């Protein structure tokens, strides 16, 4: 499995707003 | 044409799901992926076979109760279950659950995990395990074969048959000697006591994971308990007595401190290329005292995990988990049957 980056992830993305 | 079989063994799912591609199997249960004919997705589904077994009956009636209660983003839940319409003819129960597409087991044989996604997976872990932790529930068989990962980097914690509710009083030999596929993220109490089990066994495990993340090898492997606890002394060093004391049987507790002393292997030497904040974080979970390692809260707020700290968005349970009466001494057939009603509600029909 290729991993995608983790910024790409929904919880992450709520983190970076 | 009919019931389809994967690797000998009929997977009776059908005529809701079918095409079923085999997965991958536990100790216990057999899974596969399906079409939901229903839903128009695949879906994972999980087959065990419990009932001759007043363990695998335990692990199955427990993993159910406390999945279908639960609730969380990085917990795996339970959509449908399958059994037949009868107790006399319910040998077989089929756990349906969303299609994860691997673990972190299988992913770790193929791949070194760089610093961001060990990060991000450890933060999700931990955020799943304060929601465990907050229903006063312990997992006790962490491990990366039961964490289950998507190419999108979401994690879900999965494999709930040793779930507990935390009681320090509780004397429940039958675990220490019990088949599992691995011990080696085990906390050393868990090793040696039949009892005292606290939250903090999780994070031992956790720690292991973190370890094993950051350099592809277990930390602490071994053929069995003693070669293990060498394993751990190696590398944590001698405990203290008062590390010791948390060991009950006195044997077992002067054998250990009898064993020829360890220094402590400073992190950054076994793992030279790991982020400081990792290793700091590692340090303060992988403690031999249990009371003296750090708890999920604290965790949570660790430097190293800075950029995803956020208390307004990691959701606790709403209560403490219950079960109506203590399992272990029950009977298989009694067993069989609050199965038999913890399933009832999926039945076609209902
Ligand atoms: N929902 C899922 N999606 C994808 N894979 C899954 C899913 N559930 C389980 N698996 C895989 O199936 C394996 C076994 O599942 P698991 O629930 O741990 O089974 P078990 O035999 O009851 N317990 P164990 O021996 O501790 O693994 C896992 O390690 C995963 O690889």
């Amino acid at each position: 499995m290729k991993l995608s980056p983790p910024s790409k992830s929904r919880l992450a993305r709520r983190r970076a707003l | 044409a009919g019931p389809e079989m994967v690797r000998g063994q009929v997977f009776d799912v059908g005529p809701r799901y079918t095409n079923l591609s085999y997965i991958g199997e536990g100790a216990y249960g057999m899974v596969c992926s399906a079409y939901d004919n229903v839903n128009k997705v695949r879906v994972a589904i999980k087959k065990i076979s419990p009932f001759e077994h007043q363990t695998y009956c335990q692990r199955t009636l427990r993993e159910i109760k406390i999945l279908l209660r639960f609730r969380h983003e990085n917990i795996i839940g339970i959509n449908d279950i399958i059994r037949a319409p009868t107790i006399e003819q319910m040998k077989d129960v089929y756990i349906v659950q969303d299609l994860m597409e691997t673990d972190l087991y299988k992913l770790l044989k193929t791949q070194h995990l760089s610093n961001d996604h060990i990060c991000y997976f450890l933060y999700q872990i931990l955020r799943g395990l304060k929601y465990i932790h907050s229903a006063n529930v312990l997992h006790r068989d962490l491990k990366p074969s039961n964490l289950l990962l998507n190419t999108t980097c979401d994690l879900k914690i999965c494999d709930f048959g040793l779930a507990r509710v935390a009681d320090p009083d509780h004397d429940h030999t039958g675990f220490l000697t019990e088949y599992v596929a691995t011990r080696w993220y085990r906390a050393p109490e868990i090793m040696l006591n039949s009892k005292g089990y606290t939250k903090s066994i999780d994070i031992w495990s956790v720690g292991c994971i973190l370890a094993e993340m950051l350099s592809n090898r277990p930390i602490f492997p071994g053929k069995h308990y003693l070669d293990q606890l060498n394993h751990i002394l190696g590398i944590l060093g001698s405990p203290s007595q008062e590390d010791l004391n948390c060991i009950i049987n006195l044997k077992a507790r002067n054998y250990l401190l009898s064993l020829p002393h360890k220094n402590k292997v400073p992190w950054n030497r076994l793992f030279p290329n790991a982020d400081s904040k990792a290793l700091d974080l590692l340090d303060k979970m992988l403690t031999f005292n249990p009371h003296k390692r750090i708890e999920v809260e604290q965790a949570l707020a660790h430097p190293y995990l800075e950029q995803y700290y956020d208390p307004s968005d990691e959701p606790i349970a709403e209560a403490p988990f219950k079960f109506d009466m203590e399992l272990d001494d029950l009977p298989k057939e009694k067993l069989k049957e609050l199965i038999f009603e913890e399933t009832a509600r999926f039945q076609p029909g209902y």
